[PDB]
């Protein structure tokens, strides 16, 4: 990293023209301006600030896996749950564990250590604040041109003098005094825009929701109350009782889509997606497609396909639809006409 | 149970309040949306009526608490 | 996760088009300018020979012209 944190800051002096002029390259017809450097900084937040928490995780993802501390039924699960907790972002299909979108990039199907990133990012900051106002030319500040500025080179001279003779730390206190590092002059390069974060960005809305989805919405919520029909002396509901569920679950679309829909698809229990199992036998649930898991089946038609065989269901368990709720589905029903 | 979910074996009227402590300790958030009924005898006894309503709109009632209902 | 430029979320520069009051002015625009300057592997050092003893610090010899 630490090779990468000077070297592609001597990329960056590839990428500059001030220098090609002077080692015999393009005349200048393309002269610089000046209000820029205001909002570049912004540019900078979109690159360097954007690719922070993603590249953390894959590492810290990667290594729960090695260890063994991740089954091999857990990867998808462990991939999305850490982009809503430390990045925030969220999958637009729900994915099982055949995807294995992380193998999507180019470093872990090529198999590379990722967090030689890191190392040379934390060394990059706490220098060039601290060295180049002695670099003998600055215009624009990303000109601190060391080509025609020896002064500046000679204090970063006393780490180019050393090859692995030990660690970097010791090379990291020969230039700018640090011992372990410092995420203060990253904190200190964008303090300009630290607060500035609440000059275009003061209207305050703080943090997220963490589990929010846009497929959520066709997630339905069902709740049984075993206290409530069968009352006491029932059954003790378990993992079966889950598994029993999904089942009749399934039941219901192939009932509708022939009945109503009049095509064949067929439909597996797992297909009936189960999330945050309570004790009270409450969770939310959707189903998808059987094997198309890209495509999910939409709720407008399953709020339907429930009230068909909502019948069904309850004396399956013992029930009375108030122990088959459904938050958005109820029955309809009951009509008397006792008198002739 | 409602928000804050616990097994339907373990809450009876019971350490149900007590376990409202640990539910408001474990969150008040979702605690300051659950409104609960509280009812009490001498406040299910200080409703009354006289004159007509003790064998029409009182006796009646728990007439529909038998099994034997239309009966009686 | 599809909304961010890229393909898995790692740079954000191509989101810098609607969420800018200004910004302007390129870099480098001499990508293929030394193709056509045809300065081979040696004429390179040739010339990054210049470029470090303008900053003072010394060049690379002893295989770094003749083996390769």
């Amino acid at each position: 990293g630490f090779h990468e944190a000077v070297g592609e800051i001597m990329s960056l002096s590839a990428a500059t023209p001030k220098h090609l002029k002077s080692i015999g390259l393009l005349s200048p017809d393309f002269q610089e301006d000046n209000e820029t450097e205001i909002n570049f900084l912004l540019k900078q937040a979109l690159t360097i600030v954007g690719t922070l928490p993603f590249t953390y995780m894959l590492e810290k993802w990667r290594w729960m896996v090695f260890k063994g501390e991740i089954p091999k039924d857990q990867w998808m699960k462990k991939w999305w749950e850490m982009k809503r907790e430390i990045v925030g972002v969220v999958e637009p299909v729900p994915h099982d564990e055949t995807y294995c979108d992380p193998a999507s990039l180019f470093h872990v199907s090529n198999d590379y250590s990722f967090i030689r990133y890191y190392t040379r990012t934390l060394y990059q900051f706490q220098f060039q604040e601290a060295l180049c106002q002695a670099a003998k030319h600055e215009g624009p500040l990303h000109k601190c041109d060391i080509s025609n500025s020896t002064e500046a080179g000679q204090k970063l001279f006393n780490m180019l003098r050393l090859g692995k003779s030990e660690p970097w730390t010791l090379a990291l206190e020969n230039v700018v005094g640090a011992k372990n590092m410092n995420v203060r002059p990253l904190l200190n390069y964008f303090e300009p825009l630290f607060t500035w974060l609440k000059d275009q960005n003061k209207n305050s809305f703080v943090g997220w929701s963490t589990d929010w989805s846009p497929y959520a919405d066709q997630s339905i919520k069902v709740r049984i109350s075993l206290k409530s029909a069968l009352g006491d002396k029932a059954y003790e509901w378990n993992d079966n009782e889950m598994y029993l569920f999904r089942s009749s679950v399934a039941y219901a679309m192939r009932q509708y889509f022939l009945k109503v829909k009049n095509q064949m698809i067929l439909f597996g229990e797992e297909d009936v997606r189960v999330a945050n199992l309570k004790p009270r036998i409450s969770f939310n649930f959707f189903v998808t497609a059987p094997k198309n898991v890209s495509d999910i089946i939409p709720r407008t038609e399953v709020e339907k396909a429930i009230r068909m065989s909502r019948s069904r269901i309850n004396d399956a368990f013992r029930l009375n639809d108030n122990s088959l709720e459904f938050l958005g589905i109820q029955p309809t029903l009951g009509p008397p006409n006792q008198p002739p | 149970i409602n928000g804050f979910d616990l097994p339907e074996g373990n809450v009876t009227q019971e350490n149900f309040v007590d376990m409202q402590q640990r539910c408001n300790a474990s969150d008040p958030a979702a605690y300051a949306q659950l409104v609960f009924q509280t009812c009490d005898i001498n406040a299910f006894l200080s409703e009354a009526v006289e004159g007509t309503g003790l064998a029409f709109i009182v006796f009646t009632e728990a007439i529909t608490k038998m099994p034997l209902s239309p009966l009686w | 996760a599809h909304l961010l430029g890229d393909m898995w979320g790692r740079f954000w520069t191509n989101l810098y088009s609607l969420t800018v009051p200004f910004g302007q002015k390129p870099n480098i625009d001499v990508t293929d300018a030394m193709v056509d300057q045809a300065w081979d592997a040696q004429r390179i050092f040739k010339e990054a020979e210049k470029f470090f003893v303008s900053v003072g610090l010394p060049n690379m010899t002893q295989g770094f012209w003749e083996n390769s």
